[PDB]
RNA sequence: UUAAAGUUGCUGCAGUUAAAAAGCUCGUAGUUGGAUCUUGCUCGGCGCCGGCCCGAAGCGUUUACUUUGAAAAAA
RNA sequence: GAGUACACCGGAAUGAUUUGGGCGUGCCCCC
């Protein structure tokens, strides 16, 4: 449009924008924290986990390497949680 | 005390009080395990816009980041004893000369004047580290730089955005007005 | 319509509004409605803000009544949906009508017989009025076009987003329009209706005039 | 690649002018551009601009006027005199009562016209009117 | 646009405003060090094992948390490869595709992306000469894969 | 335009644009003159002084009138605020 | 032979169809290259009681650019 | 010591007593 305001947007278009074109470098992923419902204790995996990522125990695997987001293996919850 | 000084100045009254006031709060709390091996710098008097006042504290650069886990007690400690004074933590850096062709080893960019003016600025606000800043060039010529700062910690942040900018102005020279984005984060 | 609160849908416009189905409109997107618009839903009708609607209503009667002469303002339209209803507002305002075949060049060509030198022009759809809008740029005559999702924005000074083809919706609103003309202009009071029928500014079928005139006395 | 980045956005701040857009993004940033658009908002031609400072090379928005015609540069940037800057202001220029050169000088960068009232000159820059 | 690809592409990694170690990381720098000195003793990459550390053990960089990014810290040891881990992994690149011409005799174009690729390995090391890493003497020919695989 | 005796010499003066601050030309003949009504703030009647506008023919050729006259109405406050 | 020649285009020309971009890629010179960094340590003077300040033998990143001077035959 | 819930102590409120746990600090397990 004419006068379209860019010192500060909805957050909407922002999340829409790529990351590169975004007014400020802001990445599209998280870090989450997931557990086996037969193991105890957690462990912390990326987003994009990108290999096959163990708990330390030798028990069951977490997550598998995809093209973007890596799939869980079923029965594990998993928090969104900010820094 | 525990003051020290790189020349040979001693230090005085106010600033010998403050350090009094230091070694009563060891020997009261029990946090002998770690304060007793730390020290102050130095103190300055600040007299902020309106009927108020502050104090920055300097503190040596190589034991900031143990001044960093206690600073949420010692803040708190001196509003109960003291309530009439604000207190910040500010790590004290020396700014080296331009290499100019006038006048040596090389100058590291640590130790430059934008370097210095980022870290005291990032030290200047612990519980709401900074998110984002943007500068003004108003029309005059003269320059402003609005900071923003995290929705985490804003109950006992807020108030302090006068004292902030009366340290910043009275240590550097430069306006600085802080504000608080909430949609990003 | 200004920060005093006598210009505000007051209970029942919007429950005309949804009744008449000034809301809802087409099913494709325009760059220059993306802030006179919510949000897409199923089925594919996107949904008009109405504030906005109202705010664009008041700008257009406000514009209308602020010319001293209300003889030399034309209202147009050429589809059948408001030939009715824009004879009515002439005949309710003053203003001068141009109901079905527009000429070209009748505010350009001065020697032929249909020649007019108006002040303000009132179209009641932009892409089915496109002729009068073209004859608008030679000749300085500032526009108010009731604009709907699917109508480009060329030529155009104050857009009034509405679905501008069931016959009620536009009856409606042009009835209102000369509503608040009249209201303006100081004729009509706001404490008392006096609405005279939302129904006498509607175009009908000639079957159902025919099925409804046999069915009623 | 990128090169000039004056040139680039002296480029985007003209077409920005061109089309009408009050504000628009230029996405490097460097202390000789924000020391041009001082000289032109010091002379009056826009108006207040904002730097996005982050960790990587700003970006500035600006708030645009109606009082720019064109923003341009000359490169390479050629080394001029006080003999010559009427030689490139005769045709460089619409006119001779307004319209300005921006050039590199020791003293700071700055007009023609203060360097011409303090005596000394030095490699061009640009030029807007 | 690429070098050798007429090609654009848009996709790097976007490394977030803020600098500072997280409250919900609970390690030193010296635990992640000696996790650096033990996945280096294991015989990786300082990719490998920067990818390593931010999927399996939730860092956000080496280099917020230390004082300074992997190659230095392997460096100060001492055990770090002579050979440049980019310039190594064209050698092993191009000796693949050497192989896999001497078999495949009438292949013009992995003839062209074998050329390609001694053009790489040519600019790289004409870089790695300039910055003084390797020694003014050492040169790569058709033949000289055995000293350094 | 004034000269150095102190006098006014130009023959007349063009209009300015209120959206992208140009001015309109004697043979430019899509330029408008705009006028809105503002009201008394307690009947809601005309009471008799008008606000005019201008918007050059360019502008309207884009298609961009409509919301420069609806920021022009933002700025003098004749439409409402939150809008 | 010069201007008109913006028909030799450095200012300041053209390359879809009028005169015209190598069939395409790699490649050493040549050209062009992202952001950032704000004066002091042996001799003696306009004054004064072993002394304060100033002056100075000695040194205090090289380049391009820019400004002031010298030296620059006459017609 | 288990880490899904539990068997327990030292500080601190009222002379003597002690208030469900988990590590993903915020929502998960037994009522």
């Amino acid at each position: 449009p004419l006068a379209k305001d860019l010192l500060h947007p909805s957050p909407e278009e922002e999340k829409r924008k790529h990351k590169k074109k975004r007014l400020v470098q802001s990445p599209n992923s998280y870090f989450m924290d997931v557990k086996c419902p037969g193991c105890y204790k957690i462990t912390t995996v990326f987003s994009h986990a990108q290999t096959v990522v163990l708990c330390v125990g030798c028990s069951t695997v977490l997550c598998q390497p995809t093209g973007g987001k890596a799939r869980l293996t079923e029965g594990c919850s998993f928090r969104r949680k900010q820094h | 005390a525990k003051i020290v000084k790189p020349n040979g100045e001693k230090p005085d009254e106010f600033e010998s009080g403050i350090s009094q006031a230091l070694l009563e709060l060891e020997m009261n709390s029990d946090l002998k395990a770690q304060l007793r091996e730390l020290n102050i710098t130095a103190a300055k008097e600040i007299e902020v816009g309106g009927g108020r006042k502050a104090i920055i504290i300097f503190v040596p650069v190589p034991q900031l980041k143990s001044f960093q886990k206690i600073q949420v007690r010692l803040v708190r400690e001196l509003e109960k004893k003291f309530s009439g004074k604000h207190v910040v933590f500010i790590a004290q850096r020396r700014i080296l000369p331009k290499p100019t062709r006038k006048s040596k080893q090389k100058r590291p960019r640590s130790r430059t004047l934008t370097a210095v003016h980022d870290a005291i600025l990032e030290d200047l606000v612990f519980p709401s580290e900074i998110v984002g800043k943007r500068i003004r060039v108003k029309l005059d010529g003269s320059r402003l730089i609005k900071v923003h700062l995290d929705k985490a910690q804003q109950n006992n942040v807020e108030h302090k955005v006068e004292t902030f900018s009366g340290v910043y102005k009275k240590l550097t020279g430069k306006d600085v007005n802080f504000e608080f984005p909430e949609f990003q984060l | 319509s200004g920060a005093l609160d006598v210009l505000q849908m007051k209970e029942e416009d919007v429950l005309k509004f949804l009744a008449a189905g000034t809301h809802l409109g087409g099913t494709n997107l325009d760059f220059q409605m993306e802030q006179y618009i919510y949000k897409r839903k199923s089925d594919g009708i996107y949904i008009i803000n109405l504030k906005r609607t109202w705010e664009k209503l008041l700008l257009a009667a406000r514009a209308i009544v602020a010319i001293e002469n209300p003889a030399d303002v034309s209202v147009i339209s050429s589809r059948n949906t408001g030939q009715r209803a824009v004879l009515k507002f002439a005949a309710a305002t003053g203003a001068t009508p141009i109901a079905g075949r527009f000429t070209p060049g009748t505010f350009t060509n001065q020697i032929q017989t249909a020649f007019r030198e108006p002040r303000l022009l009132v179209v009641t759809d932009p892409r089915a009025d496109h002729q009068p809008l073209t004859e608008a740029s030679y000749v300085n005559l500032p526009t108010i076009a009731l604009c709907n999702t699917d109508s480009p924005l060329r030529y155009v000074d104050i857009a009034i987003p509405c679905n501008n083809k069931g016959a009620h919706s536009v009856g409606l609103m042009w009835w209102m329009l000369a509503r608040e003309v009249l209201r303006m202009r100081g004729t009509i009071s706001r404490e008392h209706p006096w609405e005279v029928m939302p129904d006498l500014y509607f175009y009908r079928d000639p079957e159902e005039i025919e099925k409804e005139e046999q069915a009623a006395a | 690649v990128r090169m000039n980045v004056l040139a680039d956005a002296l480029k985007s701040i003209n077409n920005a002018e061109k089309r009408g857009k009050r504000q628009v993004l230029i996405r490097p940033c460097s202390k000789v551009i924000v020391r041009f658009l001082t000289v032109m908002m010091k002379h009056g031609y826009i108006g207040e601009f904002e730097i996005i400072d982050d960790h990587r090379a700003g970006k500035i928005v600006v708030n645009l006027t109606g009082r720019l015609n064109k923003c341009g540069v000359i490169s390479p940037r050629f080394d001029v005199q006080l003999k010559d800057l009427e030689k490139w202001q005769n045709n460089l220029l619409p006119s001779r009562q307004f319209g300005f050169i921006v050039l590199t000088t020791s003293a700071g960068i700055m007009d023609h016209e203060e360097a011409r009232r303090k005596h000394t000159g030095g490699k061009i820059l640009g030029f807007f009117f | 646009g690429r070098m050798h690809a007429p090609g654009k592409g848009l996709s790097q990694s976007a490394l977030p405003y803020r600098r500072s170690v997280p409250t919900w990381l609970k390690l030193t720098s010296d635990d992640v060090k000696e996790q650096i000195y033990k996945l280096a003793k294991k015989g990786l990459t300082p990719s490998q094992i920067g990818v390593i550390l931010r999927d399996s053990h939730g860092v956000a960089q080496v280099r917020f948390v230390t004082g300074n990014k992997i190659l230095r810290i392997l460096k100060s040891k001492g055990l770090a490869p002579d050979l440049p881990e980019d310039l190594y992994h064209l050698i092993k690149k191009a000796v693949a595709v050497r192989k896999h011409l001497e078999r495949n005799r009438k292949d013009k174009d992995a003839k062209f992306r074998l050329i390609l690729i001694e053009s790489r390995i040519h600019r790289l090391a004409r870089y790695y000469k300039t910055k003084r890493v390797l020694p003014p003497n050492w040169k790569y020919e058709s033949s000289t894969a055995s000293a350094l695989v | 335009m004034q000269n150095d005796a102190g006098e006014f010499v130009d023959l007349y003066v063009p209009r300015k644009c209120s959206a992208s601050n140009r001015i309109i030309g004697a043979k430019d003949h899509a330029s408008i003159q705009m006028n809105v009504a503002e009201v008394d703030k307690v009947t809601g009647r005309f009471n008799g002084q008008f606000k005019t506008y201008a918007i050059c023919g360019a502008i309207r050729r884009m298609g961009e009138s409509d919301d420069s006259i609806l920021r022009l109405a933002k700025a003098d406050g004749i439409v409402s605020k939150n809008f």
